[PDB]
């Protein structure tokens, strides 16, 4: 689904979603919102839905949705006290040190010859 | 010094949490739209693989650092209609919804002193501005969300489930948190809403004065606009060549004569977009340690409340209120200080018939010939039973102990 | 990293300007005073990429630092103690945690107390006995309907008011929301014989 930014693609039917981005070409428009995984921008959000029905291959374009609208009931006399638990383990990955790599210019920058050597060595202490 | 009475002061905290999602594209920079140029450019190598490789995680950087601020809480909360919330008037931080967006009085008065031709020059030579995933309507979403959570749920809305509970009762527990026990607010509760009040509405007023007050946000859309701004007029530079544009050189010269001072043109160009990607790399990695700063401080202030001194504005903290803003974020902290001191005459301890006696919590106190039991953060004296205090020891060891007779509560109840 | 590495070679494959891009063909074909100026368009350009690749990796490697200075902290306190800070150690009161190792990084294991089940209650701030009023040391009082009871803010543990669970405070006309109800003295049955 090609999308040209900025664009109001009067230049490049019914394919056409005009978002904010830019038009998206080749994408249903959608007004039943879901949880996205492909970012698109200022809130539209494309992604794959392979529908038994019709277009087992198409790409939609909704908007984002936040998550579940509530409507906690605060009310000033009343208090809600939770009556059991639950223990839950949650993994959390952080990356800690990458590939100590190294690199050697003469070896890098000269394929092993000498004139090379010598020309790198008048640049000066670059490496 | 115990502190005899209060003062709530609201004091307002700017993060920058993302920069304007760049894009620079090299056929179009590098090369005036000429085909000679691309070739030469074709010659030179995989850069602009790399340059766009590397706008791009920029890009995808900002993108998580706006989703990961904002967006921790599952579920978008709603304030009920409603609004008695013990008598701390909201109105200036919930939403608004004259507007079309729901934004908020504080939130508008942010929006308008920073104000984020010269795009259509960047535009046309390759330079665009994509457009940010969150836009300011879900934003300030957001920040309603995490606002009817912190107002109504208290601050079990992070951890877990929901759950309401009035907001009186919450700001007792929030004090019961800092030191002070639950029954100075419950005594003086109409007195914290009105220094409340009027504090928001001092902040609203420092808002509306300068904008040097957002003097953090001002310079992540200054910076960017004059990185962008200045890599243009590297357009306009001979570099060594006999022009500037590349439609005057192949004008002019031919292939293998104007190839070499293409070739002078094209490793300039690419030089200084080097230099404005570097650039936006560190610039990028700093916003993005404001934007883990603020990340915290809206797991911490908003969603809980510190224990960290000084973290979440100075003074024992309350509360918080995030508030939106163009490329960042302010907090509303709400900050318990301790207005005025009055001196005593403190005791480490007190002898009463050679056994010690520590206050379990508190300090001990003297109005000059009595002795009293304070709390330590304010001055509410009560008398020395032997529930506000435990024995230890004897009472010749320690030392700067005084005398006293520590009112036993069961004397009259065992007298008959 | 990888990718890094890998686009720093596929710059050794590119002419850079000179008729050719490898070393041993261009002192096969031209002199030195001739070839020196194709060396060294390739020279300048292999050290230009050779630098670009330099400073990514200190950009990356400033904030892998970032990011191992979180996993310290986070182990400092979420695996050598227990945190207060809320949603650093995983969303949830946080009781634990076991760092395992992982191919350059680390993961933990947060385990994190979620209080699963709620059910509403109606409160009230104090408790009027006989005009004192009544707060709870610690706790927030609660009713089932009828009784009051004094229960521990994250679960719903209830007990009866004692004067034990609860701690006296000037009178009760000044707090707002005050309820009323007879504080059960323990010691009424032992001072009554």
């Amino acid at each position: 689904a090609v999308l040209y930014q900025d664009v109001n693609c009067t230049e490049v039917g019914s394919n056409v979603f005009q978002t904010r981005a830019g038009c998206l070409i080749g994408a249903e428009h959608v007004n039943n919102s879901y949880e996205c995984d492909i970012p698109i921008g200022a809130g539209i959000c494309a992604s794959y839905q392979t529908q038994t029905s019709v277009a087992s291959q198409s790409i939609i374009a909704y908007t984002m949705s936040l998550g579940a609208e509530n409507s906690v009931a605060y009310s000033n006399n009343s208090i809600a006290i939770p009556t059991n638990f639950t223990i839950s383990v949650t993994t959390e990955i952080l990356p800690v040190s990458m590939t100590k790599t190294s690199v050697d210019c003469t070896m890098y920058i000269c394929g092993d010859s000498t004139e090379c050597s010598n020309l790198l060595l008048q640049y000066g202490s670059f490496c | 010094a115990i502190p005899t009475n209060f003062t709530i002061s609201v004091t307002t905290e700017i993060l920058p949490v993302s920069m304007t999602k760049t894009s620079v594209d090299c056929t179009m920079y590098i090369c005036g739209d000429s085909t000679e140029c691309s070739n030469l450019l074709l010659q030179y190598g995989s850069f602009c693989t790399q340059l766009n490789r590397a706008l791009t995680g920029i890009a995808v950087e900002q993108d998580k650092n706006t989703q990961e601020v904002f967006a921790q809480v599952k579920q978008i909360y709603k304030t009920p209609p409603i609004k008695d919330f013990g008598g701390f008037n909201f109105s200036q931080i919930l939403p608004d919804p004259s507007k079309p967006s729901k934004r908020s009085f504080i939130e508008d008065l942010l929006f308008n002193k920073v104000t984020l031709d010269l795009i259509c020059a960047q535009k046309f030579n390759g330079l665009t501005v994509l457009p940010p995933l969150l836009t300011d309507e879900m934003i300030a979403q957001y920040t309603s969300a995490l606002l009817a959570g912190t107002i109504t749920s208290g601050w079990t809305f992070g951890a877990g489930a929901a759950l309401q509970i009035p907001f009186a009762m919450q700001m007792a527990y929030r004090f019961n948190g800092i030191g002070v026990t639950q029954n100075v607010l419950y005594e003086n509760q109409k007195l914290i809403a009105n220094q409340f009040n009027s504090a928001i509405g001092k902040i609203q007023d420092s808002l509306s004065s300068t904008a040097s007050a957002l003097g953090k946000l001002q310079d992540v859309v200054n910076q960017n606009a004059q990185a962008l701004n200045t890599l243009v007029k590297q357009l306009s530079s001979n570099f060594g060549a006999i022009s500037s544009v590349l439609n005057d050189i192949l004008s002019r010269l031919d292939p293998p004569e104007a190839e070499v001072q293409i070739d002078r043109l094209i490793t300039g160009r690419l030089q200084s977009l080097q230099t404005y990607v570097t650039q936006q790399l560190i610039r990028a990695a700093e916003i993005r340690a404001s934007a883990n700063l603020a990340a915290t401080k809206m797991s911490e202030c908003v969603l809980g409340q510190s224990k960290r001194v000084d973290f979440c504005g100075k003074g024992y903290h309350l509360m918080s209120f995030p508030q939106s803003a163009p490329h960042g974020v302010v907090f509303l902290h709400v900050t318990y200080v301790p207005a005025q001191e009055k001196n005593f005459t403190t005791a480490p301890a007190i002898c009463h018939d050679g056994k010690a006696h520590f206050p379990r919590e508190g300090v001990f106190v003297s109005n000059g010939t009595h002795w009293f039991v304070t709390q330590r953060n304010f001055y509410e004296p009560q008398i020395i039973t032997t529930d506000n205090t435990f024995v230890s020891g004897n009472c010749d060891v320690v030392i700067g102990i005084v005398n006293n007779t520590v009112y036993d509560p069961l004397q009259p109840e065992l007298d008959s």
